[PDB]
Order: structure tokens, then C-alpha cells, then sequence
């Protein structure tokens, strides 16, 4: 019940001097654009009901 | 065995001999034959240091040191380094310039002082801001050597607080006799409680300016520590009501009470010597020779000054020689501008006050 | 140990200014206790600023700092950290020592764990010499292992066990003290003739008896000495810092080559002049090395959260099974080292346990597209971890997963972490997966 | 009248460089989402 | 008698309802409407004379309330104009138009919009935090 309280995103724990924020976030853009987010929606999220 | 005492001209010498006799007949009856040599002076003078110190080091290698002066020069306690390192004799600083702690205690220093313990100053100032809920600040220091320390104390101990103290920035007056730049930096005060860390003459200057700035109004408040109060015997003119200091003054104490307390501290350190040794590293002979080395093979009082308790009062000291259970007489100026007893910090370092919120009362 | 304390402080009863001629012990540079003591020769901590110039010539970001814990050492640490955080450059490690460390080998094995091979040194001579032994002993000297050395370690046996190609420092006109005599007498003479132009010149006390008063023109001595400029010195411009140490005294950077110092670096105070004598970097070639070498081995600790990480046991082999999804697809599974009794104050036994979920699929996608390997662990706490107080009631510290990244133990959090502003102040997220928020479990009521 | 039904019940498909402003803007947005003033605009 | 100041942020966005809703100058004894900022359009004279007269027009919406919040939090000055050439960004032999054309060619040093943070756009332009959730939806009767 209720709305999404504190609407944030689910990110990755990355140190500030980590140089690989870049291409990982590019792969994140690919996951949103090519539906790999939707692929995990199929493969882990959307199975069950009552 | 031997304790040397140099004082400001004050309560007298035979009085201190009677105080030593009463401390000897009081308690902890001393297999060591403790013998004390005391004098009254008024000097900040190093030839007096050479004469008195070297002539008492020639005489029977005196092992204890107590110093309560009627002085204010801070660097004297810093010049006790060469006694602590060219005699390696432990030093006790109760009043005077020996009280003025600005010497961060070296591993070669043998300092233990009844003076205004700096970390405890910062914590007690913050608990004063707690206990009447003065969350809104204004911070004015200067750039005397050692005030950037206090800037670090205020910043860290507010940032280590979940209270969320309302911060107005540390307004550091750069040099003296600016008198236009100081007024520009002190028109930047826009709150009630003004926290000062300065000298005494600069406090005269800042109060003379702030009586023109309108900041010495009597809904403002003024909590200024023992850097400016110092001798409560000296009450200069421009210092109004509601000035709040934190100092180890003999309002709650006397001279000879603290004398007997500190001699008892030395005798518990000497009893811990007689526990862990059965012999004592003697004091040096002369100021004019270095015979073999400074090898402290018999391990002087720095582990032995750790644990000291007297008469229900833990007179023990920290790693940097500050008081574990401190005294911290908190003293507020009133209408008559009289240094009077308000706060205490002897019970688990907790405040013991009069619940009088209003103190700036038309001086 | 007869570096000059006593004459200085016995002049420091009544706040009398003293100029240390060639002293480099930055204990004396501490204004808080050493009141009125200024120098014609700046100490090594000013040299700390000089190494930042190396940064802007040699383009570094990963820094190894080695400090024998001294008031000199901690003051140099303060200057280093200020000049880092002004340019936002970030050091990796500051390992700490006493003068006398010989079992450096544990801290050396810690030093084997970095991209950086940039070694900045501040300790005594024999400290350095034994380290040049133990690290060489590690092997730890190869091209990239660049030794950035204070001049105390350019004396004694620190000279005699160091390798070659080491960048060291030399202050120009440090030892010819006759030039210091000429410069200092010119400076103090015109400073006196600045003093005599002022007013209320207080009389200097004859006796050290009865003179119970500090100098009044003490700060006026200080205002003369800080504000006087002497461009016509033998050493260059005799003009001071806000430390009373000289600005723009000429610097040189040297290289033991067959243990023979070779001139490369020249500074007025800041102006970079590399000499034509090349820098053979102190292992291999003259190529500017990289303290940047990745491992593609990512320390991951995983929060016990299903379905994100289903934490199930392995087989009796310690290995995961052969299972399938609902789709009949074999699950990407991870052996995860983690405790059995996942509670505080319990016998915790690091067991391989199977892990299942979103983030494993994500990491193997990133293994394919990114070419990294992943070192996956379970949380001993089972918690995220916040800023809470440790005893003495002020120690605000990040706990849990935040405490694991901020201690160097974990290098990655691959877990559904909500974007937190305070966490982003320390540990910055990538682009987030799911734009979600908190919801509320309410019970299903029974029918009538 | 709102008989015009969009895609599902909210089923969403398709699920300057070097400025120092980025930290300021992003921590500010963490403050606003932590305070919900974007929800006030909503 | 200089006093240099670099606080003026050229923010040139599209008319995007309800993020950006542009009104005209109201004759309310001044040019001051309670929620508006004047925004200088380039109102072209003719087709042959394309001289865009910078006409101040009243401005409201989400993003202008957000820039008011940033003048209250980040506390700087923000220069509002409107986009005429292109809408967001067009790879016209990778010569960007619209928002991205104003960002890359630094016409709009700052650009807010209702900008979709695309992977192709993140290749070219950096982006902030998402502040409004979106994606692709389908509207039907």
C-alpha cells in the first residue's frame, strides 16, 4: 500500500577515484535503451501472482 | 624526598611549612622523608631561574616541583621544558604563568599542571552552550599562536555532534591596531552569544569597539574563558556583567589545599615507584656539566603519574598530563563585575550551576 | 640531537625574534609553540609543496605517502593534504612509522597492493636504508617505483643502500653559510632601520632580573620582519612566506645514477626547468611510468537480499548445483564466501554459499562487455551500515557496507543501493537501475 | 471524459562536460527528493 | 573600475508544457506576473530578414520553479531564452541542433528542459540526476 516513499534510484557502490563509472554507466544506458532492464523484468521480476 | 616550591608573593612561607607539616600529619605516612623548600618571588626572570633552580639542584638534588605564581606570562610554562629536560624532574603548575597551559606536553616534558586544560575547555564550553540551549553562535578568535587549535576543536566537536549547532564562522582578527578592518570583521556578528578567544588587552579593544557596535547589549551573551579572566584579583573597567570564564581558581580552593593535594599526588607517584622499584632515579647535580648521558634507566613518574586518587577525588592525569576528573570553576561577572562562583565540573564532568539564565544585567 | 632549541627559547621568554640560519627541523616552524623563530632556510614540509609541482609536470593521481609519525611529519601531512584538497587530487595511502621502523615488511606487503608505485618518503636515514633493503627485498623497485625523498634521507646510510635514478632534492645555497651571513646582516640591518622609523621603541632590558615584562615592540618586530622585502640577496630574493621561511629560494632535483646525483630539476620557486640530463626512472627506462595499473579483480561484498541475492548453501562439494529458472534456463550462480552464524557475537564461519539473482546477470554482462573479474563475498553484518557513534560518544563512522568500502576491505558494492545524498558525499553512484521508493506491507484481512 | 486510454496502467516502455556544478546540482536534487518538493510540484 | 563576475547561466530551453509554459507580457501596470520570468525569444522579422528580435515574454512551469529553487539553494543567476533551431538534438552529420546544439556549441551553457537522458546523448552531453521519472508509454482510447 501507499506510494513510492522517497523516490530514488538503485545505484552501485563506487568509490570516487574509480575510473569505471564511465563505461559501466554507458552499459546502464544500454540496459535501459535495449531493455536489459526489461530482460531482468522477464527473467526475475514478472512471474507470480495471487 | 624533596619538593621545591617557587611562588608569587602571596600567603607566606612559614604558612606553607605549616601546610607541609599538616599534610605530613594528615595521611599516607611516607617511608620517604619528604622535605620541601619554598620561596616567594615576583619575577618572570631566567637569571632568577638559574640561581634558584641551579642552587637547589646543587643542594641534595630536589625531586619535587610545585609552582603557583601571581603571574600571567604563558611562555613560562613553555620555558619549564628545560627544567623538565635538563633536570628530568616532574613539574607541577598550579597558578601564575605555570598555570597557563599552552605547552603541548612533550615526551621530554615532565609537566603536570592544575591549569586550564584545553580539550576540556572546548568540551565544557560546548556543554555551557548545551545547558541553557544557546544553539546560535558567533565565533571570534585571533591568530595568537595556538588558536587555530581551538578552531579545529570547534569545527570537529560541532561536526562530531548530532545536536546541529547553529554556526557563525570563526572571525579571526588578523593583527592588532587595525581598528578599521577589525570593525569590518566585527560588524559581521549578527547573533546573540559571542564567543571570544583573545588576549586581555585585545579584549579591552574589542569591548571598546563593540560598545560602539551595539554588540554589548544585554540580551547578547558573552562566554569568555580564562585566557582573558586569568587573575580574578584583577578586575579592569571595560568588562561588563555576564562575562563567563572557566578557570581553576582558588574560589573553591585555597593555595595550601592545592599544595597538599599536589604533594599527595607526588607521594602516590612515589608509592607506585616503591611498588614497582625500590629505588629512585635521583635529580641531576649541576647545570654546568653533562657527565655520561641522559639515560633514564630507572624510569621516572610518567607511568607513575597515571593513577593518582586522593580523598574521593581522582587526581589522576591523562596521557597529555591533563586532569582526568577536573575542577573547572566556572565564574560569571555580575552587575558589580565580581568574579563569583557559578559552575562546577567535578562530578563526571557535569555542570553544577545556579539555573540563572539571565546574567547580562545593565553594567 | 643538538639542533638549537635552548638559545632560541631562552630568547623566547620576552618574545624576541630569532632567525635560524640553516635549520630545517620543522618543529621550529610550528608557530604555536615556537613563537618568534623565523628561518632563512625553509624546512622539508615546504618541500612537500615542491612535490605537487612534480604532479603538474608528471601527471599523477595515485599517491603513496610514507611518514614517520613526527610533529614535522604530521605538519608535512597537513601541508600535503591541504595542497591536495585545494586541487582535489586524492592520495591513496599514508602509511605511518616511527623513526626506527625495521619490520616495515607488513606495511610493504600493504604497499604491494596498489596501482600506484609513487613512493614519497619522510623518515630518518636508517629507516630509509632498511626500507631500500626490504622493498628491494620485496622486489618492489621496478620502473615505476619512484622514490620521492626528503634530504635527511639524502645523508648517511640512506645514501648507501638506495638504488639509482632516485629523485631527490637540493636546496640551492644551503651550506655556504657566508652568503647566509651577508644576506642575514643586510636583512637585519635594514629591518633595524625600519624599526627606528617607527614610534614607541621600547628599551631592551639589560637584566634577566627584575624585568617582569614582555616586549611591546615584539609584534612590531614581527611586523617589520614579515613586511620587509629583500630582493638583493645572494641566494636570490630574500622574501618570506607566512612562516618566515623564504619564498622562491632556488630548488634543484637530483638523481643518484651509479649513486651519483644528476641534475634535472631547477626551480626559482615554482618555474619548472628540467635539465637535458634525462630521467632514467629508477627501475627501467626513461619512460614516464603509470601508477594506474588495473587488476580487473573486483572485491564485491553482497547484501543478503532476495531475490537480488538468493543466499542458499552449496553442495557438499562446496559447489553450486545445476538448477534452472522457470524458463528452464540454468541459473547464473555465484559461490559466495560468508559466515554461517550471521549475527554479532557468534561463531562466524566463512562458507561457500550459492548466490542467485539480478546482479550476477548484470556482472556477467559487464564481464563480457567490460573484461573484469569479480571477487564476491557475503556481509558479516547483513546490513547496509550508517554513520553511528563508537565509544567516547563522538566517533561518527560509517558502518556495514559503507564501512567496508571506506576501509579498503571491499572495493565494489554490487547491490540495489538506494541513492543517498550523504552516501554520495563519500561513495558516488553510477547511473541507477530502478527509479523506485519505499512501500508498505499491510496484512490481508480475512473474509467474513 | 478520459476514455482515451494510454499504454497500460502506467507500463513504461524504454525503461556541459567538466562543469563543477554537477556535484552541487546532484546533492541539491538529493535534498529535494529527500524533502519531496518535487512532489509538491506534482 | 574592475570586479569580474561569472554567475550568468545561459539556459535556453524548449517550450515544453507543463515544464515550460510561455505567456506574453501582461499589462498589469508593469511587466511582472507572479510566477514568470522574461525570456527573450528570437522573433524573426520575415523569411528573408530572419533577424530574431529578442522579445521578452513571461515564463512559467516546472523547470522555472526548479530554477527558482536553485536560485534559492545554489543561488546564482539564470539566463532564460527559447530554442528556435531544432528541438533537442539532431545528428545532421553530427552537427547537433536544438538543446544539444546549444550545449555543444555552448549557446546554452546550461540546459534543463524535459530532456531524456539518452545513451547517445550521454555520449555527447553529461547529465544530472533523474528528477522526473519517465520512459516510453502508449496512449489509447
Amino acid at each position: 500500500t501507499g506510494e513510492l516513499f522517497f523516490r530514488s534510484g538503485f545505484g552501485i557502490g563506487m568509490r570516487k577515484d574509480s575510473p569505471w563509472k564511465q563505461n559501466v554507466s554507458l552499459s546502464i544506458l544500454k540496459s535501459h535503451e535495449n531493455g536489459f532492464m526489461e530482460d531482468l523484468d522477464k527473467t526475475w521480476v514478472r512471474y507470480q501472482e495471487c | 624526598l624533596n619538593i621545591a616550591v617557587m611562588l608569587g608573593h602571596s600567603h607566606d612561607v612559614t604558612e606553607r611549612e605549616l601546610r607541609t607539616l599538616w599534610g605530613p600529619e594528615q595521611a599516607a605516612g611516607l617511608p620517604l622523608d619528604v622535605n620541601v623548600v619554598a620561596l616567594l618571588m615576583n619575577r618572570t626572570d631566567p637569571k632568577s631561574l638559574i640561581t634558584h633552580v641551579c642552587d637547589l639542584m646543587s643542594g641534595a638534588r630536589i625531586h619535587g616541583l610545585v609552582f603557583g605564581d601571581d603571574t600571567d606570562q604563558e611562555a613560562v610554562a613553555q620555558m619549564l621544558d628545560f627544567i623538565s629536560s635538563h633536570t628530568f624532574v616532574p613539574i607541577l603548575g598550579i597558578h601564575g604563568g605555570a598555570s597557563m597551559i599552552m605547552a603541548d606536553k612533550d615526551p621530554t616534558s615532565t609537566f603536570f599542571q592544575f591549569g586550564a586544560s584545553i580539550q576540556q575547555q572546548a568540551t565544557v564550553m560546548l556543554k555551557i552552550m548545551q545547558d541553557y540551549d544557546w544553539h546560535v553562535f558567533s565565533l571570534v578568535t585571533t591568530i595568537f599562536p595556538g588558536y587555530r587549535e581551538f578552531i579545529s576543536f570547534v569545527k570537529t566537536t560541532v561536526d562530531n555532534s548530532f545536536v546541529g549547532w547553529d554556526m557563525q564562522n570563526v572571525i579571526t582578527l588578523d593583527t592588532s591596531f587595525e581598528d578599521a578592518k577589525t570593525q569590518v570583521q566585527l560588524k559581521k556578528i549578527h547573533s546573540s552569544v559571542i564567543l571570544l578567544y583573545c588576549s586581555k588587552d585585545e579584549a579591552v579593544l574589542i569591548l571598546s569597539e563593540a560598545r560602539s557596535l551595539g554588540l554589548t547589549g544585554y540580551d547578547f551573551f558573552w562566554i569568555v574563558p580564562s585566557l582573558v579572566s586569568g587573575n580574578t584579583e584583577l578586575i579592569p573597567k571595560e568588562f561588563p556583567s555576564g562575562l563567563i570564564s572557566v578557570s581553576y581558581d582558588d574560589w573553591d580552593y585555597s593555595l595550601e589545599a592545592r599544595v597538599r593535594d599536589g604533594i599527595g599526588i607526588l607521594t602516590t607517584a612515589a608509592s607506585s615507584m616503591l611498588e614497582k622499584f625500590s629505588y629512585i632515579p635521583e635529580a641531576k647535580a649541576s647545570c654546568y656539566g653533562q657527565m655520561e648521558r641522559p639515560e633514564v634507566p630507572m624510569h621516572t613518574l610518567h607511568p607513575f603519574m597515571v593513577n593518582v586518587t586522593w580523598d574521593g577525588k581522582d587526581l589522576s592525569f591523562t596521557e597529555e598530563g591533563y586532569q582526568v576528573h577536573p575542577r573547572l570553576v566556572v565564574i560569571v561577572l555580575n552587575k558589580d563585575r565580581e568574579w563569583e562562583k557559578v559552575g562546577k565540573w567535578e562530578n563526571h564532568t557535569l555542570s553544577l550551576r545556579h539555573a540563572v539564565w539571565p546574567r547580562y544585567k545593565s553594567f | 640531537h643538538f639542533t638549537p632549541t635552548p638559545v632560541s627559547y631562552t630568547a623566547g621568554f620576552y618574545r624576541i625574534p630569532v632567525l635560524g640560519l640553516t635549520t630545517r627541523m620543522s618543529i621550529y616552524s610550528d608557530k604555536s609553540i615556537h613563537l618568534s623563530f623565523l628561518r632563512t632556510v625553509p624546512p622539508y614540509s615546504h618541500q612537500s609543496s615542491v612535490w605537487f609541482e612534480m604532479m603538474r609536470v608528471y601527471s599523477w593521481n595515485h599517491i603513496i605517502l610514507l611518514v614517520s609519525d613526527d610533529h614535522e611529519g604530521r605538519a608535512a601531512q597537513k601541508r600535503l593534504e591541504t595542497l591536495l584538497e585545494e586541487r582535489e587530487s586524492k592520495a591513496e595511502k599514508v602509511l605511518q612509522f616511527d623513526p626506527g621502523t625495521k619490520n616495515v615488511t607488513a606495511l610493504l606487503m600493504e604497499a604491494k597492493e596498489l596501482e600506484a608505485r609513487v613512493i614519497i618518503l619522510s623518515a630518518s636515514e636508517d629507516d630509509a636504508a632498511t626500507v631500500y633493503r626490504a622493498a628491494a627485498m620485496l622486489n618492489m623497485t621496478g620502473s615505476g617505483y619512484v622514490w620521492l625523498v626528503g634530504e635527511r634521507e639524502i645523508s648517511g646510510n640512506a645514501l648507501r643502500y638506495a638504488p639509482d635514478g632516485i629523485l631527490g632534492l637540493q636546496l640551492i645555497n644551503g651550506k655556504n653559510e657566508s652568503a647566509h651571513i651577508s644576506d642575514a646582516v643586510g636583512v637585519v640591518a635594514q629591518a633595524v632601520h625600519e624599526l627606528l622609523e617607527k614610534e614607541n621603541i621600547t628599551d631592551p632590558p639589560r637584566g634577566c632580573v627584575g624585568n617582569t615584562n614582555i616586549w611591546k615592540t615584539g609584534p612590531l618586530f614581527k611586523r617589520v620582519l614579515m613586511s620587509s622585502k629583500y630582493a638583493d640577496g645572494v641566494t636570490g630574493r630574500v622574501e618570506f612566506n607566512e612562516d618566515g621561511d623564504r619564498k622562491f629560494a632556488n630548488y634543484s632535483i637530483m638523481n643518484l645514477q651509479n649513486r651519483k646525483l644528476v641534475q634535472v630539476g631547477i626551480y626559482n620557486g615554482t618555474h619548472v626547468i628540467p635539465n637535458d640530463r634525462k630521467i632514467i626512472w629508477p627501475g627501467g627506462e626513461t619512460e614516464k611510468p603509470r601508477g594506474y595499473q588495473m587488476s580487473t579483480r573486483l572485491k564485491i561484498v553482497t547484501i543478503h537480499q532476495e531475490p537480488f541475492v538468493y543466499v542458499k548453501p552449496t553442495l557438499s562439494d562446496g559447489t553450486c548445483k545445476e538448477e534452472f529458472t522457470v524458463n528452464g534456463d540454468p541459473v547464473k550462480k555465484v559461490i559466495c564466501t560468508g559466515p554461517n552464524d550471521t549475527s554479532p557475537g557468534s561463531p562466524r564461519h566463512t562458507v561457500p554459499q550459492c548466490c542467485y539473482g539480478f546482479c550476477i546477470d548484470l556482472l556477467i554482462k559487464l564481464a563480457r562487455t567490460m573484461n573484469f573479474t569479480y571477487e564476491v563475498h557475503l556481509v558479516a553484518d547483513g546490513k547496509f551500515g550508517t554513520q553511528e557513534r563508537v565509544n567516547n560518544s563522538n566517533k561518527k563512522e560509517w558502518n556495514g557496507m559503507m564501512g567496508e568500502l571506506l576501509s579498503g576491505q571491499a572495493d565494489m558494492i554490487v547491490a540495489p543501493l538506494t541513492i543517498n545524498n550523504e552516501r554520495a558525499q563519500y561513495i558516488e553512484f553510477s547511473k541507477p537501475f530502478k527509479y523506485q521508493g519505499l512501500t508498505i506491507l499491510v496484512k490481508k484481512e480475512i473474509p467474513r | 471524459g478520459c476514455k482515451l486510454v494510454t499504454i497500460g496502467s502506467g507500463y513504461i516502455f524504454a525503461t556541459q562536460k567538466g562543469s563543477p556544478w554537477k556535484r552541487q546540482i546532484d546533492l541539491a536534487l538529493l535534498q529535494f527528493v529527500g524533502d519531496g518538493e518535487m512532489e509538491e510540484l506534482e | 573600475s574592475d570586479e569580474p563576475d561569472d554567475n550568468h547561466l545561459s539556459i535556453v530551453t524548449l517550450e515544453e508544457a507543463p515544464f515550460v509554459i510561455v505567456e506574453d507580457i501582461d499589462p498589469l501596470t508593469e511587466t511582472c506576473v507572479r510566477n514568470t520570468v522574461p525570456c527573450r525569444k528570437f522573433v524573426k522579422i520575415n523569411n528573408s530578414t530572419n533577424e530574431g528580435m529578442n522579445v521578452k515574454k513571461c515564463c512559467k512551469g516546472f523547470c522555472i520553479d526548479i530554477l527558482k529553487k536553485l536560485s534559492r539553494t545554489v543561488k546564482f543567476t539564470y539566463d532564460l531564452y527559447l530554442v528556435t533551431n531544432g528541438k533537442h538534438g539532431k545528428k545532421v552529420n553530427n552537427v547537433w541542433n536544438g538543446m544539444i546544439g546549444e550545449v555543444v556549441y555552448q549557446r546554452a551553457v546550461m540546459a534543463v528542459g524535459s530532456l531524456t537522458i539518452n545513451e547517445e546523448r550521454s555520449e555527447v552531453v553529461d547529465f544530472s540526476v533523474p528528477f522526473v521519472e519517465t520512459g516510453i508509454s502508449v496512449m489509447v482510447s
